[PDB]
């Protein structure tokens, strides 16, 4: 009804309210699998516990699946695609309605995250965690902009398309082409602002 | 326009040959080993005990963009004559020229066997002169070059600068390099194209074989010398009409631009008009490169 | 006298040489526990033109091959569905053997491997103390098919290539398999039945 707090140490405890309610959201689909048993009172009320640890447990969450991912690996990683190691965990990110990673603190861990891993494994002969392939729905998540806009900076050569398409047609948004060490390196690089 | 149109080259290299020198003759050629395993292996490296590889090649310049070839239409023809004359007496060949020179000292000819111990460039030219780049490191497409290497590249600079815009000197180069290499180091030298791979290799008159670098993959670095779009020089392309860009998988000047070579062909009358009340632009260095890398422009 | 279980792929987009890789050290692994034991691998899909679809594992003694069967590794990608598993059965007395030697001779086509040949044969002629004065063989060779896998190293930082080829049997002496089951041109005796027959159980 209304937020008025002080020494919100929690992530889940600042903000305008349509922040606070999406936080909800993304943990509930998340987290309360179960099926509706209209708890609608108790399902929702761990949800303060669980981000008390946040800043320190999200990240375990997603190095966990790094390594169950790697385990089970099919093909040289330089031809696999992000979404089979991380699960479109992306994509949740846009669920807060928020665009700007001042105030979408979900994504801005997502990111900072992503950041340390590419810097914990540089380019060598064989290929490793941090060559994988993005689509462009998905850089425009993490560089905070519209897909046109994706189209627009690879026209003009400030990013490489690593895909070899057929001729008389197009890639499609869906289609993963790009390399996650390449958008990292290009955001820090060129798309920061004072938000 | 008109329907015939035709420039051919103005500039040319032969191609690059590798070999090295013993106490018991001068040129003993680097070979390369097949194993039939049809669908082969190969390799090629530096043998043991020889210290240093060298890498020769000879260039002809011409000032051969000065008239059309073949022109069907004697507007047009009054016109190019105009221009490539309107520009000349302004300078800009010392441009061009300096560009081209600054690859050749640079050594980016060698493509990816740059990485040695210390390479050292000799050239010299049908008019006596002899210029020498002690290490070719060091030298790069923006910066100040260091003393008495600044001087040489303003000395080739002005007798390229002749070569390329007065008829009837014929001026040639004769380049060789020196490699010093590593144990057994690793040569690179031109693929063959086939429908596992093979490299290509020439005949020496005595039968042997030797590694090669093909005519045309020398000429392609030494135009490399396009960096006149979008007020951002970063590294410059191959001349190309459209501007492209082979790593990118991209076109700098892609017509839907108005950038292209073909658009900016069709001002050639407003260009003449701006240099008799001249400054020389980006649009006017560009087209003189292109009529330089000659080719055909036709079917207008 | 003989039994045996086979593996095969399930996705079209398997990269046979990456994944054969990893049942290889997982038999290596086995070997490091029970030094004591010989189990023999076998490409029964082999061909020409590529390595296969599918694995198997031949041995002597049933109990002790039901337990590698039972390690975890397999027990999980079966799970998910990227595995179709056999059970164990004796094997037909039906068929002929192969050796699967394994030629590291196959190195000396490559440059890197040149490179620290002469390097040890310098520094080992200080002790001679003669001047070091190599000589070089000619230009042609010619050699056999094979097929690649691709191999971590064991507990360093580097990976290499294993080269196969497929030599028909002749029978002589006693066996023995080396630690990756793979036969070897000399001293290491062994062989597998080329089992490409009964394949439509999988």
């Amino acid at each position: 009804y209304g937020c008025s707090f002080e020494s919100s140490n929690p992530l889940l405890a600042i903000g305008s309210l349509s922040a606070r309610f999406g936080a909800l959201y993304w943990y509930q689909q998340r987290y309360l699998s179960d099926h509706e048993a209209v708890r609608d009172d108790r399902a929702l009320t761990k949800a303060i516990g669980h981000f008390t640890a946040w800043p320190d447990a999200f990240w375990r969450e997603l190095q966990q699946m790094v390594d169950d991912a790697l385990v089970r690996q099919t093909k040289p990683l330089n031809h696999t695609d992000f979404v089979d190691v991380f699960g479109s965990v992306v994509a949740d990110c846009r669920q807060i309605p928020m665009r700007n990673t001042g105030q979408n603190f979900i994504l801005k861990n997502l990111i900072g995250f992503l950041t340390d891993l590419v810097a914990r494994h540089p380019q060598c002969r064989v290929a490793n965690v941090g060559d994988l392939l993005l689509s462009a729905v998905d850089a425009a998540t993490l560089l905070s902009t519209s897909v046109e806009q994706v189209r627009r900076l690879h026209h003009e050569g400030f990013l490489p398309l690593s895909i070899r398409p057929a001729s008389r047609n197009t890639v499609s948004p869906h289609r993963a082409v790009f390399h996650l060490r390449h958008v990292v390196e290009l955001r820090q690089a060129r798309m920061q602002s004072h938000h | 326009l008109c329907t015939h149109l035709s420039y051919s080259r103005s500039l040319s290299p032969g191609k690059a040959v590798f070999f090295y020198k013993t106490a018991e003759s001068d040129f003993v050629p680097l070979r390369i080993e097949v194993a039939k395993i049809p669908q082969t292996i190969e390799a090629c490296y530096v043998p043991p005990n020889v210290d240093e590889l060298y890498c020769r090649f000879s260039l002809r310049v011409e000032a051969n963009s000065m008239r059309p070839y073949v022109c069907s239409n004697p507007d047009v023809l009054r016109v190019m004559i105009g221009l490539a004359q309107a520009y000349q007496r302004l300078g800009g060949y010392n441009e061009l020229a300096r560009r081209y020179s600054a690859n050749v000292l640079r050594g980016i000819w060698l493509w990816r066997n740059q990485y040695t111990q210390g390479t050292k460039i000799e050239i010299k030219t049908s008019l006596g002169s002899t210029y020498h780049i002690p290490d070719a490191r060091r030298l790069s497409w923006s910066g100040d070059w260091p003393e008495l290497e600044q001087k040489q590249l303003e000395q080739l600079t002005s007798e390229m600068a002749k070569a390329l815009s007065q008829p009837d000197i014929f001026w040639f180069a004769d380049v060789t390099a020196s490699l010093k290499t590593g144990f057994c180091q690793e040569i690179f030298p031109s693929q063959k194209f086939t429908e596992s791979r093979q490299l290509a290799t020439v005949e020496c008159s005595d039968g042997q074989l030797a590694a090669c670098i093909n005519p045309q993959k020398i000429g392609a670095a030494l135009q490399k010398i396009d960096d006149w779009w979008a007020n951002d020089a970063d590294l410059p392309l191959r001349v190309h009409e459209y501007g492209a860009n082979h790593e990118a998988l991209t076109a700098l000047r892609h017509p839907a631009t108005g950038q292209d070579f073909y658009h900016l062909l069709t001002k050639a009358e407003q260009f003449v008009t701006v240099l008799e009340s001249s400054e020389l632009p980006g649009e006017v260095h560009y087209l003189m490169a292109v009529l330089v890398k000659g080719g055909l422009f036709q079917k207008g | 006298n003989r039994y045996f279980f086979a593996i095969r792929y399930l996705s079209d987009d398997v990269d046979c040489g990456l994944l054969a890789g990893r049942c290889i050290s997982i038999l290596h692994g086995f070997r490091q526990a029970h030094p004591g034991i010989q189990i023999g691998v076998a490409f029964p899909e082999w061909s020409d033109r590529d390595l296969g679809r599918s694995i198997a594992f031949v041995s002597t003694n049933k109990s002790l091959l039901e337990r590698f069967r039972e390690r975890s590794y397999f027990q999980v990608m079966q799970a998910d569905n990227f595995f179709a598993l056999s059970l164990v059965l004796e094997v037909p007395d039906t068929c002929q053997n192969v050796r699967f030697i394994r030629n590291q001779n196959l190195a000396k086509l490559f440059v890197g491997e040149r490179r620290r040949r002469l390097a040890r044969a310098k520094r080992r002629a200080k002790a001679r103390g003669e001047a070091f004065q190599p000589h070089m063989p000619d230009e042609t060779k010619v050699v056999g098919v094979f097929h690649s896998v691709f191999m971590q190293s064991a507990s360093s930082g580097q990976s290499y290539i294993l080269h196969i080829q497929k030599h028909r049997y002749e029978r002589s002496e006693d066996s023995g398999y080396s630690s990756y089951g793979l036969a070897s041109n000399d001293l290491y005796t062994g062989y597998v039945p080329d089992l490409g027959a009964i394949f439509s159980t999988l």
